[PDB]
């Protein structure tokens, strides 16, 4: 699931 | 393009300063200084991050490009804070996530990427389909890799 992984990737970076 | 408030340059040097041995730690000194990653990573503010050995390498310009001098320091807290626009976020990100540095994520950028988050691992079939599940939502082109145009994209699409 491609954007959910992209928001958990840069959630993971930013957060 | 980057911005930095006073409030959070004052206290980034307050923390610089305490990974500095105590002889360079005069404003002269500590702005000359490089830290060497052991004592970067060491921070509260990145000892959880899962790219921090990535971080490092993408903010250094040191000679070697194995430490972080204080403009280094300044440099991520800008694209790290609140104040970061959405396009300096992602095009970071991107520089983050391209682990071999060519302009382009792979398939094997992907893979490392995914490991970096798990750290329970996933099996050869599930990384599998998650990687196809990436590269259909990302890859426009349909030519295997995420330049940076298609992440920043996807990206500015996000739930
Ligand atoms: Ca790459
Ligand atoms: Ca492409």
């Amino acid at each position: 699931d491609g954007g959910s992984f992209w928001y958990r990737a840069m959630k993971a970076l930013y957060g | 393009l980057t911005f930095l408030t006073k409030q959070e340059i004052l206290l980034a040097h307050r923390r610089f300063c305490e990974l500095l041995p105590q002889e360079q730690r005069s404003v002269e000194s500590s702005l000359r200084a490089q830290v060497p990653f052991e004592q970067i990573l060491s921070l509260p503010e990145l000892k959880a991050n899962p790219f921090k050995e990535r971080i490092c390498r993408v903010f250094s310009t040191s000679p070697a490009k194995d430490s972080l001098s204080f403009e280094d320091f300044l440099d991520l807290l800008s694209v790290f804070s609140d104040t970061a626009t959405p396009d300096i976020k992602s095009h970071y990100a991107f520089r983050i996530f391209d682990f071999d540095d060519d302009g382009t994520l792979n398939r094997e950028d992907l893979s490392r990427l995914v490991n970096c988050l798990t750290g329970t691992r996933l099996s050869a079939s599930e990384m599998k389909q998650l990687i196809d599940n990436i590269l259909e939502e990302s890859d426009i082109d349909r030519d295997g890799t995420i330049n940076l145009s298609e992440f920043q994209h996807v990206i500015s699409r996000s739930p």
